[PDB]
């Protein structure tokens, strides 16, 4: 409050929380290697207009020989980071395969169309993983020409994403089922004419797509981690197949289903999962917080405080202080007592004392402390009156009291120069 | 020093608006201020319009005793009131009866309560203690004795 | 709320001011004022006085107005059938960061106080408040309050028996269409229905994206890398704190509201139930003879024993 | 009043939650209690 005199009353102030303690990890105990060296160092690739989707599961991933080479021309992600990969286990991942010119990166996008995205090869505007291009001049480009590989540019219509077109229909854009050659029917097929000591645009690219299902299974394409145990009702951090967070666990109540992972309570409150071990936790992850606030009797009779935590039970409160916990972290502190009911909280510094007064000092439901004392609350002089018959009190001798009202009528008139 | 370009543009977009948020927020918060002090003001208004100007029979309005004046001060940017009230206190003990049953009839005495049973003697004002003898003038024929519940002989 | 935990959104969080100290005291701010609106409108008796376990004088039933002894709560019946009345549409530990705190003057002593301030007008006189009691049997008490009505002394006493059945027989009428009625208690509702609708619409908010990747934190936390990590965070952190600094304000427009009406309402309890208040409808809708109070969920419920004649005649004058 | 309409600013408007729905409830609160401004102002006759 900047001051040196403090009067009495309870001052909120700074923000309570439990530091959390340990470090878990959980994932499922799938051990493989996973198909890269195989699918980027490989020998049959398709054009796009076949581009072949491969799957990959139940592996462990590396995510360091997509970065510690040069191999790779192009190589930029888009709806995760680079660093950051391996820190979630992927659910069933897609490799797209197909071989492209030396020009058709800037394509390959959620949008930005262009004509072979477009007309062979269509992604979604979300869902995205890494997209990935390098060079193969000196493997399939001979000068004479590699006549092997083709394109489609003939479509009636565009795309919708992920779909792949093979027949090759005799294109007449008025249906028209002709005979090329007749006129304005082709053949939709067209080739590359990839040769070796041309342009760096006319080079032949080699594209992988790495599409991500993010965390619709029980996730099987983990990243090189160690796991650990659960440690029950203690506030630690998090790290599952997908997810990370900290919190409390312990053991749930559900009804759960085979198919479900995560539980997103209420509006995308996580609060309950299925272990990658066999088992189903809930998850209070709000470990403690709240905030703290002192109750002084003025620094002008006593200098001794009283720490008033909020939302607590008085448990996690007595551990966090004596095994130093608090993101309030003092030098010097001590707990005498500790007293806790009338729900808001852990009063630190307190007496409970029957003999109830007029309510100095306004703690959380009915308890009121003084001087420390904290009592409940004495409502007012408690009575009873004669109530019998006719007998009536009439005052004979009165008094005057002048007492004083006061009413504020004029607040500060203001104003602002709203250019400077 | 070291601007450029419409990248400080940006970031001077960013410390207009929150600058300008706060400036907002100043003003409405000031504005629910200002409706509460006219609040307030209006009750201020009241009083001095009716706790100063006269004696406002309203109970635990002006004073907590029963208002016999009111003198206001000036403040800084307030106003201070100084309510006279009237505090009764020595209380007594003295019976009652709700009538006069004098010869066959109801005399009750003044709407303006207790007729003092107090042996049968007098009927008094509600706050002051203030004895009467009592007269035909202290209260009316009223019916027949059957309502009655205490008799008192002898109105005189 | 704003920003649960990382290390670096806390940083991106500074970089905005002092926001959370201004939203922090304007809800206490808030907190006190409320708690000192139920000071000021229930704690006007020092003198607490004790239930005379009659509850009946001459005719007058004041079953179910105070509370019983041999029933096991401290509270009246009519309060019972008004705390069933009323929805709600250990501790909480919930990581909104959001909290209910309880109230200070608990539901018991706000009973006590009720069923002192019942027994207190019932005894001790019409000189209530300003002093402490008269001894008045509360047959002379009504014998009064029918002198701020301009009708004389005659009308009670030849008239004891009738109105005291048509006073009881009007308490059971209340307690009848208080059980198995409808909307005539509504505005108690429409308070915690507001509050719900807010409270419920902010979480909603933390739901919601701002036009960022992701709706929620540590998910855009396990894709981050750099400055892209500052640009999602930021426009969820801006997002976020437009939608609670809405909330207090409107939470700060409804206190106002809400102190009006306990303005009001300290008003009517020192009027109408200390008293008899002769301004005319204003208390009641008749001519205001007595008026009662009794506790609510978040509010107060009066009992104001009007005065309503109705057979007319015709005669010149 | 914010982005009249075209195809896709709607849908950033969608991006921005519910607020649309607040102020909507707010205005048609604000309608409302002022039709009980005018019903506890004016009608307070039961026999007219």
């Amino acid at each position: 409050v900047k001051s040196f005199e403090i009067d009495k009353g309870i001052y909120q102030t700074s923000n309570f929380r439990v530091v959390p303690s340990g470090d878990v990890v959980r994932f499922p105990n799938i051990t493989n290697l996973c198909p890269f060296g195989e699918v980027f160092n490989a020998t049959k690739f398709p054009s796009v207009y076949a581009w072949e989707r491969k799957k990959i599961s139940n592996c462990v991933a590396d995510y360091s020989v997509l970065y510690n080479s040069t191999f790779f021309s192009t190589f930029k992600c888009y709806g995760v980071s680079a660093t950051k990969l391996n820190d979630l286990c992927f659910s069933n991942v897609y490799a797209d395969s197909f071989v492209v010119k030396g020009d058709d990166v800037r394509q390959i996008a959620p949008g930005q169309t262009g004509v072979i995205a477009d007309y062979n090869y269509k992604l979604p505007d979300d869902f995205m993983g890494c997209v990935l291009a390098w060079n193969t001049r000196n493997i399939d480009a001979t000068s004479t020409g590699n006549y092997n590989y083709k394109y489609r540019y003939l479509r009636h219509g565009k795309l919708r994403p992920f779909e792949r077109d093979i027949s090759n229909v005799p294109f007449s854009p008025d249906g028209k089922p002709c005979t090329p050659p007749a006129l304005n029917c082709y053949w939709p097929l067209n080739d590359y004419g990839f040769y070796t000591t041309t342009g760096i645009g006319y080079q032949p690219y080699r594209v992988v797509v790495l599409s991500f299902e993010l965390l619709n299974a029980p996730a099987t394409v983990c990243g090189p981690k160690l796991s650990t145990d659960l440690i029950k009702n203690q506030c630690v951090n998090f790290n599952f197949n997908g997810l990370t967070g900290t919190g409390v666990l312990t053991p749930s109540s559900k009804r759960f289903q085979p198919f479900q992972q995560f539980g997103r309570d209420v509006s995308d409150f996580t609060d309950s999962v299925r272990d990658p071990k066999t088992s189903e936790i809930l998850d209070i992850s709000p470990c403690s917080f709240g905030g703290v606030s002192v109750i002084t009797p003025g620094t002008n009779a006593s200098s001794e405080v009283a720490v008033l935590y909020q939302d607590v039970n008085c448990t996690d409160v007595s551990t966090a202080i004596h095994a130093d916990q608090l993101t309030p972290a003092w030098r010097i502190y001590s707990t005498g007592n500790n007293v806790f009911q009338t729900q808001a909280g852990c009063l630190i510094g307190a007496e409970h004392v029957d003999t109830s007064y007029e309510c100095d000092i306004p703690i959380g439901a009915g308890i009121c402390a003084s001087y420390i004392v904290a009592y409940t609350m004495s409502l007012g002089a408690d009575s009873s009156i004669a109530y019998s018959n006719n007998t009536i009190a009439i005052p004979t001798n009165f008094s005057i009291s002048i007492t004083t009202e006061v009413m504020p009528v004029s607040m500060a008139k203001t104003s602002v120069d709203c250019n400077m | 020093s070291r601007l450029d370009k419409v990248e400080a543009e940006v970031q001077i977009d960013r410390l207009i608006t929150g600058r300008l948020q706060s400036l907002q927020t100043y003003v409405t918060q000031q504005l629910i201020r200002a409706a509460e002090i006219r609040a307030s003001a209006n009750l201020a208004a009241t009083k001095m319009s009716e706790c100063v100007l006269g004696q406002s029979k309203r109970v635990d309005f002006c004073g907590k005793g029963y208002h016999l004046m009111s003198f206001p001060q000036a403040a800084p940017h307030g106003v201070v009131f100084l309510h006279v009230t009237y505090v009764p206190s020595q209380e007594r003990n003295f019976t009652t009866a709700p009538a006069i049953c004098h010869e066959g009839k109801a005399y009750f005495p003044r709407e303006g309560v207790f007729v003092f049973n107090g042996t049968s003697w007098f009927i008094t004002q509600r706050n002051f203690f203030s004895p009467q003898i009592i007269t035909t003038d202290n209260t009316f024929v009223s019916g027949n004795c059957d309502v009655v519940i205490g008799i008192i002989n002898n109105t005189v | 709320y704003i920003c649960g935990d990382s290390t670096e959104c806390a940083n991106l969080l500074l970089q905005y001011g002092s926001f959370c100290t201004q939203l922090n005291r304007a809800l206490s701010g808030i907190a006190a004022e409320q708690d000192r609106n139920t000071r000021e409108v229930f704690a006007q008796v020092k003198q607490m006085y004790k239930t005379p376990t009659l509850k009946y004088f001459g005719g007058f039933n004041f079953s179910q107005i105070l509370p019983d002894p041999l029933k096991p709560t401290k509270r009246s019946f009519i309060e019972d059938l008004l705390f069933n009345k009323v929805t709600l549409a250990i501790c909480a530990q919930k990581f909104n960061g959001l909290t209910v705190l309880p109230p200070l003057l608990t539901d018991d002593m706000i009973a006590a106080y009720t069923a002192a301030l019942v027994s207190g007008t019932a005894t001790a006189g019409w000189t209530f408040g300003a002093g402490a009691a008269l001894q008045i049997p509360f047959a002379m008490q009504m014998a009064y309050r029918f002198n701020g009505i301009g009708v004389t002394q005659n009308v009670l006493y030849e008239n004891q028996k009738q109105i005291a059945n048509q006073f009881n027989k009007a308490i059971s009428q209340i307690q009848e269409s208080l059980t198995t009625t409808s909307t005539a208690l509504g505005k108690l509702q429409d308070v915690v229905n507001q509050n719900a609708q807010a409270l419920n619409t902010l979480v909603k908010q933390l739901s919601s994206n701002f036009g960022a990747i992701s709706s929620v934190l540590n998910d855009i936390l396990s894709r981050l890398d750099k400055v892209e990590a500052e640009v999602q965070i930021d426009r969820l952190i801006t997002g976020r704190l437009q939608s609670l600094q809405t909330y207090v304000t409107q939470q700060l427009i409804r206190a106002a509201e809400i102190r009006a009406s306990a303005n009001l309402a300290a008003t009517k309890m020192s009027e109408c139930v200390l008293g008899q208040s002769k301004r005319v409808d204003f208390c009641g809708k008749g001519y205001h003879l007595m008026s009662f109070p009794q506790a609510a969920p978040h509010g107060v419920v009066f009992l104001h024993v009007t005065y309503v004649p109705s057979q007319e005649r015709n005669f010149t004058t």
